[PDB]
Formats: structure tokens, sequence, C-alpha cells
RNA sequence: ACCUGUUGUGGUGGAUGUCUUGGCCCAGGUUCUGAGGAAGGACACAGCAGCCUUGCGAUACGUUCGGUGAUACGCAGAUCU
RNA sequence: GAGUAGAGUGGCUUGGGACUGCAGUUUGAAGAGUGACGUGUAUCCGUCACAAGGUGGCAUACAGACCUGGGACCGAUAGUGCACAAGUAGAGUGAUCGAAGGAUGCAAAGAACUCCGCGAAGAGGGUUAAAAGUCCCUGAAGCCGCAACAGGAUCGGUGGUGUGCAGUGCUGUAU
RNA sequence: UCCCCCAGCCUGACCCCAGUGAGAAAUUGGCAGCAGAGCUUGGCACGCAGUGCUGCUCUCUGCCCGUCUCGAAACACGGACCAAGGAGUCUAAGGAGCUUGCCAGUCGGAUGGCUUCCAAAACCUUGAGGCGUGGUGAAGGCAACUAUCCUUCCAGAUGGGGCUAGUCUCUGCAUGGAACGACCGGACCCGAAGUCCAGUGGACAGGGUUUCGAGUGCUUGCAAGGUCCUUGGGACCCGAAAGGUGG
RNA sequence: GGCAUAGGGGUGAAAGGCCAAUCGAGCCACCUAGUAGCUGGUUCCCUUCGAAGUUUCCCUCAGGAUAGCUGGGAUCCAAUGAUGCAA
RNA sequence: GUGAAUGGGUGCGGACAGGCAUGCUUCUUUGCCACGACAGGAGGCUGUGUAACAGCAGUUCUCCCCGUCUUCUGAGCAUGUU
RNA sequence: UUGAACAAUGGAUCCUACGUGGACCAUGACUGGUAAGCAGUGCUGGUGAUGCGGGGUGCUCCGAGAGCAGACUUACAGAUCCCGAG
RNA sequence: GGCAGCCAAGGCAGAGCAUCGUUGUGUAGAAAGGGCAUGGACAACAGCUGAUCGUGUUGGGAUUGAUCCCGGCUUGAGGCGUUGCCCA
RNA sequence: CAAUCGUGGCCUAACGAUCCUUUGGUCAAGUGUGCGAAUUCUGGAUAUCGAAGCCAGAGGUGUCAGAAAAAUUACCACAGGGAUAACU
């Protein structure tokens, strides 16, 4: 007739059963919701990429770019590097 | 087709093809489950 | 093997819930007839929540209704351009190649009437059909070959 | 009503199909298909056996295309030959065509010349194949029959003629490769569909724009 | 002596096993009644017969004729090779 | 091919939806055409057919009843209500309702004769492979009689447990 | 709290000398080279050992089952006894696994060809067509880019080539997630510039979107059987008070 | 004694009385095995796994659908000791 | 106005961590030229090993300084290196 | 110092048939009520679904959890006798 | 799960064989876990049966169990069983 | 001035499915000082005739996840219920 209705009795046991987990964390979440400059920017951005083959060439160009000066005083130091043992011997 | 028929069409998010036994309408429009939860036009449409 | 050896029962699980008193139907929720309605009842009442997840778009009425819908006049199988040079005899897509001529396909022979135009196109051929895509216009046209309107 | 997610039933099994005590039901089994195949057989060589010396179908039917734009390729047999193609075949009289075994549909007409000629000659086949006896077994002897043709009455059981839809299934076989036309490089077909189909549509819209130009050209 | 039990045996009882001139089912064919009297219902009819008979009607378990060819039968009784 | 087709309206019917078909009623054509062309209307055009009369075989249906062939069917509480003198006995004023009921034996060889008794029986003695004895293939359980043996106040029970004691089998068994 | 002097306590490693010792395992059906846990005694018919059964006795126990219920031994329901009967079945459609065959096909026993009963079987591909190969739009309708190959990213099954018990590159399936400068169809916005012609001015075309699809991105199909189920059916079996038609 | 009035009907000095031991709608056959969210029953053994009386919506409160708990089938990987000696 | 006990969310690293160089963008910025031009000096410096720092190796070395030329915005996403 | 401890045969991806959806008990966490073997709640565990040892008896207390046996030892709790243990 | 030191065993690859380890309550419910059992079809047992089928009854043995096998007696056939699989 | 702020009420209540109807839009027309840019009524067309369609509102279900709804029975009945009163 007149029902005892609400109870939360069984409830975390029925719940711990199995373990509480999020189910997708490692998972990527959907762009949808981003901020629509960002979204457009991304696209545009990854339009303009370059190649792999291309940014290597441009990084080796880079490296070579004060090479002149930096082997030179990397030379002249280690001319002068033998002067600096043997007195680092007289000690 | 079993695998694109798993999980529910009136979940949200859940692009399940509806599962219709053996009725294949011919007008597209007037299909079977296509109204009300199809069209926001019916009060609301199944979330993308 | 020993799983093989037994090619056994008619009715498995009815001959095996027999001695157990309520039959696999419980005792305190009976098996009792019809306890939720006969068919789709209660589709907006008290199976609502059934139908509004497993069946979305039921409970309505959408589109322009046509009376004597014939369908014949609307029967049109499509095929696609990947699927033309399977239909030549490929001693003519050999003698064809790079020569001026290009063998003919009759779509209708085989039991399609539009032409789609998903995938490439290796040698132009000539497409007798009822019906073209733009895109598969398109992609024939670039081929060598041409469309043709058909009865 | 199913706690899951099965169909919605769509059972239509509401109305007493079912034999039980009360019913007498809807029911109809088929056990007799076995039994009546073979009865079937038997009728159609009782059949030929009372025609015997004529076809056991009995009259030549004409090819005529099957009706809709979805069968329009198909060829299949008529009920019988137009009176047209009858007169191009060399028969004036249809009651003694068909006396001597060539249907005839009045009802029919010929819509084009190709259902003429195949039939006509379908007609000019027949009537060369056809060996008639002579009525009371020693008058007039017709052309080509031999007197051993009268001796040896043999009944095919197909009509010498091809299947019907062998008469379809050769329209549809296309030609050898060929060198392309300068309409057909030149041609849109894509275009030429839209614009016919567009040209259903506008129809009132290209009469109200004729009306506004001479209105605009009276002022 | 009475009770309880276990055997043996005897009764009451008709379960079992096996079968079946019966049913049910499927397929094929026919559907062939009647005012010239139908379908049904009565009352009759047998040496010993009450019932039953898709027996029969005062010619009444039967009449003519054909096919068969020595029985029929629960008793008798004269016909029959 | 005229109270017709159609139309207003009412009612049934149909998936037929500004009405698929039918019917009443009011109305009621054309035939220098008409009907249908699945959205009511008006205007043009086209296709098909020729209603308001009639015949008309075939392929088709066939749980009854008769003539047949079959069956992964039932096997006497089953299969038809009926395997049988079953739509019977019986019940009801009646409309109607409606059962139970199969099996001797190879062969009736169906129990001669004797004793006892009024007689049925019974005791002998027979038929028969056998009484299988017109209750007749077999004859279960429940219940009962009798004899033998074992016990007998106590939910201190039925049943379980571990021994014992009587009765009773079974298995093995060295030199 | 750190340092110095004098000393000292406990203790590790090593160098030297003496003394002392050589460590685990080794039948587990048997044979194999070793290794190897069993043996003795007394008794028993031609009785002894063991084991059941029935009854009785003794120790410890022992409430009456089925059911509904939080709760039954219940003063809650059914239950005197025995026998025989007795209740999740078949069907149309469908779902998700599993098995089998074929494959962009598959199935085709409506029907057709054959051959005393069996045989209404078996066999045959004459087979329309069913399902699938394309989806999207209310509809008018339209219809999935990519010319050496190949959508991208993260994780990831195999495999290759170097290399090294440190360990680098290439491949990247399946699955899950994200993306798409991709594309098909629908809906927006700015436009309709541009190219073209089966030319009644019509066909597409461009750039942008917080856009939708049961979309595509190397077609995941068909048929049969089987299991558990669903819905219509008497529908697991029995069960109303009722309603109707005719007498 | 004869005859007449019949079931939603008859008849009644009215009690809803009476109409074949039947009456606030007789009986008889059929629809009909009516429907029942309700009560009762639901037939062999062993092994293994094993709950819920809670959420939401419902003319819903003795019932359902919906999550949850409960069983099974899996798929991609991971993880996974054990040489008596002698030869 | 304070505020426990018991509680709740998150984080606790690769051998994917962390650092470094570079690219792209229509987004952001005043922040571009520039994926450009120019450029001196000091130095027992740097690392492994050590409280004795001895010893050993030299890699486009260390510092002024990730310099100057008006002096070089971030973010997101990638390419390489360790 | 591979940069907290402990544990871990586990993580990810799914499909699918059911039963259940009357609850009840215990505790300064409580609310209504004078109160109730009352009514309604919270955390957790039990009963239901659970037998076994003890509480004489008792669905819920205390101990402990249940394959069939043998030996040893104990939990709760016990030792006048009933009744094993002074 | 033969390409094995040899015999013995096993030898049906979801089987079997050897060793080791873990774990054993259960209502509703389940098992693509395993079996007992009944009627009949298709097959196998050159199965049994008048030197006595089947039923039944009484003892015995096997089995965790569903149940299986046998002796005695009744009884006498108008018979029965074991295995695979299929239809209930 | 600008940064900004502003798509209702400082914030926590103040409200409503299918089907139907209605209005607006689509369409159609109009503009278009030259071009376009389009839903349907199926045998082909026309018609600011009519109807249908799609899109956005509105007309309401307060029992507010939304049936269309008065009593009585002491003449009564059925399926149940100790889930639930009257007696112990």
């Amino acid at each position: 007739a007149k029902s005892k209705n609400h109870t939360n009795h069984n409830q975390n046991y029925k719940d711990h059963r199995h373990p509480i987990r999020l189910k997708g964390r490692r998972n990527q979440i959907s762009s949808k919701g981003l901020e629509q400059k960002l979204k457009k920017n991304r696209k545009k951005s990854r339009k303009g990429f370059l190649t792999p083959d291309v940014q290597k060439e441009i990084r080796e160009k880079r490296s070579k770019k004060g090479e002149a000066r930096r082997l030179k005083s990397y030379e002249k130091f280690k001319a002068k590097l033998p002067i600096w043992k043997a007195k680092h011997k007289a000690a | 087709k079993q695998y694109k028929s798993f999980g529910a069409p009136g979940v949200p998010g859940s692009h399940a093809v509806p599962k219709l036994g053996n009725r294949k309408s011919a007008l597209r429009g007037r299909r079977h489950e296509n109204a009300r939860g199809r069209r926001k036009s019916r009060a609301f449409k199944v979330k993308a | 093997t020993y799983r093989e050896r037994k090619n056994k029962g008619q009715h498995q699980k009815t001959r095996k819930l027999r001695g157990h008193v309520s039959h696999g139907h419980g005792r305190v929720g009976k098996h009792r007839k019809h306890a939720s309605g006969r068919g789709n009842a209660g589709g907006q009442h008290h199976h609502r929540i059934w139908m509004d997840k497993y069946h979305p778009g039921y409970f309505g009425k959408v589109g322009i209704r046509r009376f004597h819908y014939r369908l014949n006049p609307r029967f049109c199988p499509t095929t696609s351009i990947s699927r033309l040079l399977r239909l030549v005899p490929k001693e003519q897509l050999e003698a064809c190649k790079g020569k001026e001529e290009l063998p003919v396909v009759n779509l209708l022979q085989h039991g399609y009437f539009k032409l789609l135009g998903t995938g490439r196109l290796s040698q132009g051929v000539i497409v007798k059909a009822r019906s073209f895509s733009q895109g598969a216009e398109r992609k024939i046209k670039k081929a060598g070959g041409a469309c043709i309107l058909v009865a | 009503v199913k706690k899951g997610n099965a169909p919605v039933p769509n059972a239509h099994f509401h109305k007493h199909w079912n034999p039980t005590g009360s019913q007498k039901g809807h029911v109809r089994c088929f056990f007799k298909q076995g039994p009546q195949k073979k009865i079937r057989r038997a009728r159609r060589q009782k059949k030929a056996a009372a025609v015997f010396p004529r076809p056991v179908k009995g009259p030549l039917r004409p090819i005529v295309h099957c009706k809709s734009q979805r069968f329009n390729m198909k060829t299949r047999l008529g009920r019988g030959f137009t009176t047209l193609e009858l007169k191009t075949a060399g028969l004036t009289d249809r009651r003694y065509a068909r006396t001597i075994g060539i249907s005839v549909d009045r009802r029919r007409r010929n819509h084009c010349e190709e259902s003429l000629a195949l039939n006509a000659e379908r007609i000019k086949t027949y009537l060369s194949k056809l060996v008639l006896f002579p009525l009371k077994a020693g008058k007039k002897l017709p052309e080509g029959v031999t007197e051993e043709d009268i001796k040896n009455p043999v009944q095919s059981k197909q009509d010498g003629f091809p299947k019907a839809s062998s008469y379809g299934k050769n329209a549809l076989k296309p030609e050898a490769p060929r060198k392309l036309t300068d309409q057909e490089k030149k041609r849109l077909t894509f275009q030429f569909l839209r614009k016919v189909q567009r040209d259903t549509k506008m129809v009132g819209k290209r009469i109200k724009r004729k009306a506004k130009k001479e209105a605009k050209a009276a002022k």
C-alpha cells in the first residue's frame, strides 16, 4: 500500500563491484568546442607546413651559418690547449 | 552491418544505424523512424 | 576431438530446466502473460524511454506524400568508373591502350543505368548509359572517352 | 517491449490466421507441390499426345518489349501478331492464320518499324518451317512439302526459334572499338541532361519573360 | 491377544510390456441426391433374434439375372455335387 | 445499350488519401462524343479504352461423403466423442449434453467322472505346453488376510551417525 | 658544533703463521654407469579378511515438505493413499553470437528438364527476382578528390635491414580515439566572378560556416543450419465476474 | 383442462418478486482455449559463476520500460618456475 | 568573526620525463626585414674522477653575451636532437 | 636516486541472454512521535541467499565462513552435574 | 600430444599423457560446462531371443549422482537391446 | 574618448511532446538600369486558383515526459490481498 521509496543502501557496493574508471583517459578529445580562431589557425598552419627534407636542409643551413667563426675560434682554442695542459702540470 | 547497429541511435553522439528488420522505405522522406528525434522540427534531434 | 563428440540435444536449455520450479523465470516476479502490453503498446507512456533510446524517429510524420508511387520509372542501378574496365575484354583494353580507338562499354547490358564518378580511369573508353554524374562525365572526358545517352 | 535493441515488431498476425478449434484459419500449406509437379508434367504430355503433330504450346507468339522503363530492354512473348505483321508476312486472313497455328492479337499494333520487321520475319521463318497437312488426305499438296514430311511428322519440344529474351540480349551487345566523333568530343552530356530537365521546369517563367520583354518593347 | 516391522503366500486392484479390422495426417480422383419422391423418422420382417447391420419392405436379414463354383454353421431341417 | 454515367448530400467500404468502390434520396447528361489517366478547380494538348446487355474452357479451391496411395503420427487415461450393439446407455420439458467399454487357447480341447452338500461351491480327477477357466495375455503400486520370525511406555519418533547384537547374503582367500 | 694531545671500547676487509674442514642433490612404473626404505614375526578352511541388507539396541542428533514472503515448524496456503496423464511448444518476421559453402556476388525447391513402389526423393542453371554492391535531400534531385603508388596523426600485430645481451631505422594489419588543407548529398553566408554549350540563357564553377547524414576514404556480402531470445499468434499450464450471435 | 404473453423480454394487489430446485437479466450451443499487470503449479543429475529490492520516465504506487548488479561469448595485447650426478 | 575528526578533487617522471635547435600559421602582437648582414676580446677552459680537486680525454670550447645592426610578441601544431 | 610506499594474471575493445526493481536488521549520524518489534533517512556490514561453534531455545548477536577424509591446533565462549574441559 | 635413449602406458589435438600451483557456500538467474534417461527415423553391432523377449518382483554389484549391469522367480514374444546421428 | 559592456531582468523559480491548426519565411512575385540561380500536385503544360511540403514561431496538455471522462450499489459480483482497515 504505502511503500518505502528512496534508499542509497547497496549503491556503493554495486558501484564498486567493478573498478570506477574513466572510459577514455588516453584518448584525444574532439576538436568540436575548441575556439574557432584556434581551429582555423591549426588548419591553416598544417596547410603551410613544410616537408621534413626541406626542414632538414633548413636546419643544416642554419647550423652552417656561423661556421667560419666557430671553427676558427675553436681551432685557435685547441691550439692554445696544450700550453694550458703543460701549465696545469706545474701545480 | 551488425557493427553499424551496435549501440543505441537515441543516445547523443552514437551514430548507430537503427535496426530496421525488413522495412526499406521507398520514399526516403517518409522513411521509417525519421521524424521525432531525427529533426529539431519535431521538438528535438538526437545530438551529433 | 571431445567437443565434437557432443552432437546432442534438441531443446537444450528447456530440457535442462526440468526439475527447477520457476523454469528460469523467477519466484518473485513470475512469468505472467503480457505484463507490459501487447506489441508496441505504451511507446509514449511506459515504453517511452525504450522508444526514445532505440528508435528515435518514430512517432511523427514528415515529407511530401506521393500518391501512386511508381518505382519502375525511378529504378536506376548505378555503377562506378572503378568498375568499368572490368567490363571490357582485356584484348580490347590492350589493343586500344595508347592508340586512338576506345572500347565501348554498354552498361545496360550488365544492368546499370547511371554511371557514378568514383574511381580513377586508366584509359579512355566510350560508355553508353542512361545517365551520368558530372564527375563521371568529367573523368571519362579527361581519360579520353565519351558518355552517350542511350534509351 | 524487448529490453534490448531489436526492431519494432510489425508482426501482422492479429486476425485469426491460425487453425485452432474455434477457427478455420487462413493457412494454405502447399504439400501438393511435389505431386502437382508430376501431375502437370503428365497432363502436359497428354496435351501433346492429344494435339500431337503440332507444337506442344501451339500458337506462334510474337516478341514484344517488356513494358516499363525498368524492363525496356528485356523482350518476351506476346499474345498474338498484329494484322499489320500478318499482312507484311503475307497473311491477310486472321482466321486462316489462327487455323494454321499463328496467333493473332488485334488489340496490339506496331508502335515502331522494328517490332513490325522482327515479328514479320518471325512469321516468315514460320510458314517455311511449317508443313501443312492437306485436308482429306490425298488432294492438293503445297509447295516444299515433299510427301514424306507427311510420313514423318515430328513434334518438336520448343519452337525452333531462340529464347524470347535473346532478342534484347542481342541489342544489348556493344560494338567494336571505334574512333570518337567530334560531336562526341564537344558534347557535354551532363549539361544536356540538366538543360532538358530545367526545360520542363521553366515553362511559365519562359512565358512571363517574353511578356515582360514585349511590355518593355512597347514602353 | 493387540500393535509395528521383514519375508513367504493368498486376495483386492488393473499399472506395465507387446500388439490392433481403429483413429489422425498428407497426396490423387469423384461429388454421382430429390415431386419418377431425397436426407431423415416410424412400424414391420428371421424355425430358434432382443440389439446391431450404408440389412430389408407384406416379394420384408430377402426376388430375377450375371461372376464364382461345394458350402453355410450357434443349434437343429430338407435343398445341393 | 438513360432514371443510366455523373453531381449535391447521407451512410457503409477501401491503402485509395477535397472521398477506391457500393447504396438510398434529390438531381440527372453527352452521343458534332464519353470514361480513365490516384490533389479539389478552370484552361489547353496527348495516350488508352468504348460503360450502363450476354456467353465463355484452362490453369484454381475442396477439413464433408465416397474410391484410392501413403506416413520419422497415436497406440486403448493415447488417437475421432466412438478400435466394441457410440452419437449408443444415460441425463434434461426442451434447445441440447453424452460416456465406460480391446486381448482364453494352436485348437473349445469350455472342465467328463467321483465324494460332500439343497445348491453354488469345495475336495479329488481331468483338457492343455500351460489353466490361460468364457471374471479368460501379463498382472504393478496402494490396501488387506494368514503363517514365520524380530521387537513393542516415553518427538526417548521417521531420518542421519558411529559401533554392537542376531538373522542373511556377496567377494576374495597363503602354505 | 669542529679541531688537537693523551688514551681507550666494539667491530669490518685485507697481509702474514698454526690448527681445522671440503659442505648441495642422487628409488618414486621399470631397464639403462653410479645413487635407490623396507623388513621381521605369529595366525587363518579347502576358517580368515572384507563387505552389503533387515530388525533391534546404545552414543550424538533428528520440527514437515512444496510455496508466497524481510521472515514458515508455524495457530498461513496445498497436501489421506497409490498408479497413469500433466505444463516454455510450433509458426511469420527479426536480433546477436557460433558453424558451413560461395564471393562482388550469393541464393533461387514460383516454375521448368528427367525416371512398378521407393521417388512428394535425388539430380539439373529455364530462372524473374530477394538481399548486397551508395549514399544523401521534404522534394525538385543529385551522387563520393586524388594520373607512379599512397588520406593524416597517436597507440599498435607481424615482418625486413643494421646492430648489439646498451641496442637504430623501415613495415604499420586489426582495434580505439582524433583529424582532414579531402570528397558525396542536404542546410546557411559573401557571391555567382570564371569556363563552357545538344543555346528558350542555360550547365556547372569560387570563397567562406561553431553545419547536418543511418555518408565514402581500397565496398565485409549472400545462403543454409544451430543456440539464446523478441513480437504477433491459445503462446509455459490451469483460472474470472463479463461481452456477443443464434436458438 | 385448453389457450395466450419469452429474455433487456415476459408477468407482477410491487417482494427487483416470479419465468422448470436457475434470476438486479433464465437456460442452451457457439464466438471461446475470451482477457487477466492477479493466485496456484511448472517434471533428471553433477560442476562452475552468481545477484536485486536502488536510478529515471509511465493513469505510475501488486506492473513496466530504463540504468545499475548478475551470467555467457568473445577481440587486441600482456603474463606465465622446475636438468641428482656421470657421459 | 573561528573551526576540527572523518572526508573529497588533483599531482607524484622516460631509460612517455626533462632540456635544446628549427619550421608553419590567414590566429595573436607594436614586434617585421631576418631561413639577413656584421663581429672583438679575456681564458690552467670544459668534462669524467676527488676532498684531494691528483690523474685522464679534447667535442663547431668557457665567459663578456645566447653580442651588434632601432632588435627581435606569443600561442597552437609539427620537424629534428638529446 | 629509474626520483614516495604497498599491492596487482593485468589493461584496452566490444557484443549479448536473463533475474531483480515489496526489502529487513544493527550502531550518539539522525528526523517525526510520549513511545513502539512505529514511520523515514545516512555510512558500513549483515539477513534475504548462510550452513557450522557459542548465546538453553531464536533468519540479523559473538567467532567463523562451508568438496570428501585423517592428524594437530585454535576462535567465540566455556569446565559442579546435566555437558567435553580444574 | 613420435621429428622421442628403450620398454610399460598414452596415442579421439576443446581429446589424451606427465608434473606443479590455485580455488571449492549459495536463493533468483546462467553456462557455445559435462552427463543419465524416454518414443521413433536413418545407419552400425553377420547384436540378443522358444536352450525363453519384454514387463514385473525379489536379492546382489557398480555409480557423487541422474542411473547402469547381473542372479532368482513370474512370464512367454501379438519380441528386445548397444553405439552414432536426426525428429520430438 | 576608449578599453570594453550589452542577444533581457544581479543569481538561484516563473513552465510544455507527436498529430492538428495558424502566422511568417521558402516558393511565387518584385527589383533587377542586365542575364540567371528555381520545393511538389506523376500522361505534357498554364493559372497571386486551391492544396501539399520543408523551416521558424504561436494555439496545451498544471495529473505539468502531455488519455477526451460523472455518481451509486445494503441487490451485488470477480481476481487477489494479511503488501491493507474492522474482532482477538
